[PDB]
RNA sequence: CAGAGUGUAGCUUAAAAGCACCCAACUUACACUUAGGAGAUUCAAUUGACGCUCUGA
RNA sequence: ACCUCGGAGCAGAACCCAACCUCCGAGCAGUACAUGCUAAGACUUCACCAGUCAAAGCGAACCUCAAUUGAUCCAAUAACUUGACCAACGGAACAAGUUACCCUAGGGAUAACAGCGCAAUCCUAUUCUAGAGUCCAUAUCAACAAUAGGGUUUACGACCUCGAUGUUGGAUCAGGACAUCCCGAUGGUGCAGCCGCUAUUAAAGGUUCGUUUGUUCAACGAUUAAAGUCCUACGUGAUCUGAGUUCAGACCGGAGUAAUCCAGGUCGGUUUCUAUCUACUUUAUUCCUCCCUGUACGAAAGGACAAGAGAAAUAAGG
RNA sequence: GUUAACCGUGCAAAGGUAGCAUAAUCACUUGUUCCUUAAAUAGGGACCUGUAUGAAUGGCUCCACGAGGGUUCAGCUG
RNA sequence: CCGAGCCUGGUGAUAGCUGGUUGUCCAAGAUAGAAUCUUAGUUCAACUUUAAAUUUGCCCACAGAACCAAAUCCCCUUGUAAAUUUAACUGUUAGUCCAAAGAGGAACAGCUCUUUGGACACUAGGAAAAAACCUUGUAGAGAGAGUAAAAAAUUUAACACCCAUAGUAGGCCUAAAAGCAGCCACCAAUUAAGAAAGCGUUCAAGCUCAACACCAAAAAUCCCAAACAUAUA
């Protein structure tokens, strides 16, 4: 016998060049198939949302992963003396700017 | 993407007395760090007596004959077999 | 499975005895196509009926007349099987407005203004 | 020690895991064992093919029995039998899951080199059994020398270059024309002609 | 479809025939300098940048 | 003792740098880290004269 | 056997994707006790219900984990809250057998007979030369294998028929195939002769009666020239039988608390049709006797053919 | 363990006693043998792994009787 | 017509089951999935119809969509014309073969189960007859015209002639084992003949050979169009 589970509708919700806006959901996964990049978070599944208005972009940044967490430090610590990782990173590049200085009055 | 010419850019997985003699050992693979060998394993074997081992693998003969002289260059020695003299010291290789 | 073939480009491509073969010159690219449907769409995939439908290629044998550009270009590629393709070539000046209504495709593909039914 | 060795039936490790019979494995050309490594004569399967146990031995035995022992050498080329095929128990019905194993089989695709003999040569005296060995053998098989093979190769290429036909196969695939892809596999672009299932067609290009 | 690389790909050079030889940054600072270089550097693939962006004198010195 | 290549500390499409290196502490030891340590344009106005490497006698 | 949830393959590159397909697991733990309030904007297990993520703000500091769960009404609670292996896991508030004593509606959407497809199994023929055959692969057997063909078998499938098409045997009558059991004509022989074995060709003609037995079969008895292998809805119930066997009664063994069951056994147990239509309803074999002959052949034992003559038998027609 | 009286050992409530037995008695099953037949998966008589016999679920004899079910001597008869 | 009578009434009982549903003409019109005492049904979704409002819709081109093949997604131009939303609904929700990628099964099935794409359930012409292969779709009349798909090919096993002496019955091993039971060596006389490659010998012998000279079918009613190699694509 065994399990056969729904599937899960897991992947990107949005690719590079659309518009979202800030909450949109960007990509959805188990593990990182992408990571969350400039203006783009982390939710507790690692899902990927945008977190300004504006347009997603993907690039292969290099990956440095955090001091206090060991098991990516020590796959660094194992790479031979030339080598970096690579990744993929999602970024919205914001569109409209924060602020715009209007006329209240003449006093 | 796999189509696109950035394929495998993430791709990593492919990439990777008793006093004395212990001090003794400690140079000895301090040594062995600095001329580029592979040093496996240390051992803290059991008046008294103590030794210690420092297991290495993989030298030409020259280059291990230039080893071992500098080893030679106190307590004891032993590994063709090379014992010598000035606790314990056992530098087990493995050429 | 079976799905929508993407062609590799180095199939169009004219090599000098293509053009020695046929009419055309690589320099001075004829600017028109008269497109004819020559097979059905019915039994092909769907997006080859839609593709069809797009160009306006419903009567088979009637002729349509497209620019040949590559957006124009893409389209006729996927339905090439489906279709006769022939530059449109007009030995005479294009229609004026005073010659609007003289006009005859023929065969061997040249628009014609003078049309008078008289022999020569 | 110059003889064919034993191909034991199974592997002594055996796999519980059910393989999913791919018949891949047999369809297309050999991307592994196709060119000599210090042979010079061989059994050149033509066609693909799941080697049994039983033929196995047969071929073990035959190469043996007319094998100039000082002479001559004998290589093993096929890997041990290390698919294992599944049956139900007699006359059940369908469904009720998947069958046991009942024995294992080696995968051979067109352009595996079988056997491979070397030594000191008589042509003739190595093509009568080699021969007998290919016949005997489940696919279409040829008993093949370096020489022969490479003025096969050639005679192919020069088929390749001449036809007079001015439609390849290959031209009719990749360039799609006719709707005739529709027709055809995804895997007629790769083996173009040629391959229609196990089998292999070596005169048609 | 496989397209080859525009341009050199990274971790090309470094894998060499064997791994055991290498020195391999036992720290992370040399491994951080490393990626911060990489960094600076251009690359083909779009990517940050892209998207975002006496003599007496010294002998005096030493001297004093 | 006659020629050629030259000549930044171990080493560099460095220009007084960065890598290397040393001591102590943590380390069985190595490794990491933290404290410290030491080092250089061979010398006189691009030219000459001291030091090597190399080839002759 | 399974029925809910999750991960991996099938499903190789945005999702999605089945099977009584292949493989792992879950129905919990651990850390907290701001697992506080709220809230833009999204995702969503292809519906709905359930799930998921979440900027800012106000309050405060300075969650891990894949699955780890369950609606409504009802209960229990001062209230906050808490209630099912409701595991058939979108859950009926609480439900078992048996029915040859059965009934109704349906179904060829689902079986038994029959057909049809396939051919695993089965039967045959080639190829191959391992090996048996005092030697000698091919007089004769025949391993490992390979290439074809058949549709006797038991299956598998579920395509026609459930507003029925009557199911094992046997009688009657047979049409056909030959893959020849007999009767001819040949080739080989490990064929002297007699008897054989094997191979090609041949389907005119023929292919026994009994005991047992439901039976095909099988065994035995006597024969014979031979006592062929099969196909035709397991040829043929509007020609017959009904011995089995597809029901109602009954026993014996067993199973079951019991009704009642058993690919257990045994006694019994109604077989209906007046023919509308097609179709159709007067075209020689063989055994034995005698002779040859007790000749050929053979060392002897035995022991022939062909040619001839005579008697019979069956079949057909009088 | 010694076909086994007998021994060792376990479980049970009692541990199938007399009798009868290839039967109207799961199968193996044409059980084996004597009689019957030219020939007997039939019938009769014996034997017993009946692993599924058996005591008013009545067990085992046996006189008469039975359109019950089997076997048959003789005669007879299309 | 007794597994529980018959009659009347409740009773037009109830049926997810079967059967049946009657004037004309036109138009649009096909089976992603869900749960479900549920798979002979249902209710959502999906597709479908109508009436509205609308702005984009399909085709898509560079860029882009992890690590542990075919393709797809996204997608500006462009060819086109519609798609999204609102308002009302019913009905399909028991499917088949072909091509392709797979799975189970026999690498069986007109077998079973997914996915992609055709076709059919809707006319025609072809493939003999034909659902699913191929050509072909928008309609009617004509005693007009050009076309499409569209008609299977084969035919096959000869082969040499001559001449064969020696050291040598090599040794070692074998009762004997002479070119040929199995090993070691394989040397050499004349032009030229292997210390022998098949037979064959109890062992010898004789036959040769190597060498010189000479130069594809087989099934059960009765074969199955008739036929035909030759006047110009
Ligand atoms: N554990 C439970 N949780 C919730 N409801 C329950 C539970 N047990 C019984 N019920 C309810 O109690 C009702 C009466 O059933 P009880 O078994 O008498 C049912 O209709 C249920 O809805
Ligand atoms: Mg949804
Ligand atoms: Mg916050
Ligand atoms: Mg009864
Ligand atoms: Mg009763
Ligand atoms: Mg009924
Ligand atoms: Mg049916
Ligand atoms: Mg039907
Ligand atoms: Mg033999
Ligand atoms: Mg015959
Ligand atoms: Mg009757
Ligand atoms: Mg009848
Ligand atoms: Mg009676
Ligand atoms: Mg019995
Ligand atoms: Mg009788
Ligand atoms: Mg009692
Ligand atoms: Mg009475
Ligand atoms: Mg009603
Ligand atoms: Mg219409
Ligand atoms: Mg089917
Ligand atoms: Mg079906």
């Amino acid at each position: 016998l065994g399990g056969k589970s729904s599937g899960r509708r897991q992947g990107i919700k949005k690719m590079e060049g659309h518009y979202v806006h800030a909450g949109n959901i960007i990509a959805t996964q188990r593990h990182f198939r992408w990571h969350p990049g400039a203006h783009v978070g982390v939710g507790k599944n690692k899902c990927l949302y945008a977190l300004e208005e504006g347009i997603v972009r993907y690039t292969k940044e290099v990956y440095v992963p955090h001091p206090r967490n060991t098991e990516a430090v020590d796959l660094i610590t194992r790479l031979p003396k030339g080598a970096v990782l690579y990744k993929t990173f999602v970024h919205v590049v914001p569109a409209k700017p924060e602020g715009t200085f209007k006329l209240v009055a003449m006093l | 993407y796999k189509t696109k010419p950035t394929h495998g850019i993430g791709k990593y997985k492919h990439l990777i007395d008793m006093t004395l003699a212990e001090s003794y050992a400690q140079y000895v693979h301090n040594l062995c760090n600095s001329l580029s060998i592979k040093v496996e394993e240390s051992y803290a074997m059991p008046l008294t007596t103590h030794e210690r081992v420092v297991q290495i693998s993989g030298l030409s003969a020259t280059f291990a004959e230039i080893f071992l002289e500098i080893i030679q260059s106190g307590v004891r020695l032993s590994v063709x077999x090379x014992x010598x003299x000035x606790x314990x010291x056992x530098x087990x290789x493995x050429x | 499975k079976f799905t929508r073939s993407r062609i590799p480009e180095k199939v169009f491509q004219a090599s000098p005895e293509d053009h020695e073969k046929y009419g055309g010159d690589p320099q001075n690219p004829h600017k028109l196509h008269i497109v004819t449907r020559i097979k059905s769409t019915r039994r092909r995939p769907y997006w080859e009926k839609d593709i069809i439908k797009m160009l306006g290629l419903e009567k088979a044998h009637t002729p349509q007349v497209h620019k040949n550009i590559p957006s124009v270009n893409a389209k006729l590629k996927v339905v090439k099987h489906l279709i006769r393709i022939k530059p449109l070539k007009l030995p005479q000046g294009l229609p004026a407005e005073e010659n609007m209504s003289n006009t005859c495709l023929k065969s061997t593909g040249e628009l014609v203004v003078q049309w008078h039914l008289k022999p020569v | 020690k110059p003889k064919l060795r034993f191909i034991e039936r199974a592997p002594l490790v055996p796999k519980v895991r059910r393989e999913p019979k791919n018949l891949s494995d047999i369809r297309g050309p050999s991307t592994e064992a196709t060119e000599f490594t210090e042979g010079n004569f061989a059994i050149l399967a033509l066609g693909g093919g799941y080697l049994h146990w039983g033929h196995f031995e047969m071929m073990r035995l035959t190469i043996n029995r007319s094998m100039d022992p000082k002479n001559m050498f004998a290589i093993w080329r096929v890997p041990a039998p290390f698919k294992p095929i599944t049956r139900k128990s007699v006359g059940h019905r369908m469904g009720g899951g998947k069958g046991a194993i009942d024995h294992y089989v080696t995968p051979v695709k067109a352009g595996r080199l079988v056997v491979e003999m070397g030594g000191r040569c008589e042509f003739e005296e190595v093509q009568g059994f080699l021969d007998q060995v290919a016949h005997k053998l489940p696919f279409a098989a040829k008993a093949v020398s370096r020489g022969t093979l490479e003025k096969m190769r050639k005679d192919q290429e020069e088929r390749e270059r001449n036809n007079q036909n001015p439609w390849t196969f290959e031209r009719i695939a990749t360039a799609n024309m006719l709707g005739i892809r529709k027709v055809l596999s995804p895997y007629d672009l790769t083996h173009k002609g040629k391959y229609w299932g196990k089998f292999y067609m070596p005169k048609r290009v | 479809r496989r397209t080859p690389p525009l341009g050199p790909m990274p971790n090309s050079d470094i894998d060499l025939s064997n791994l055991e030889r290498l020195e391999k940054y036992r720290s992370f600072d040399r491994y951080r300098r490393r990626a911060e270089q990489e960094a600076q550097a251009p690359h083909w693939w779009r990517t940050y940048r892209e998207y975002f962006g006496r003599t007496q004198q010294l002998l005096e010195r030493k001297q004093a």
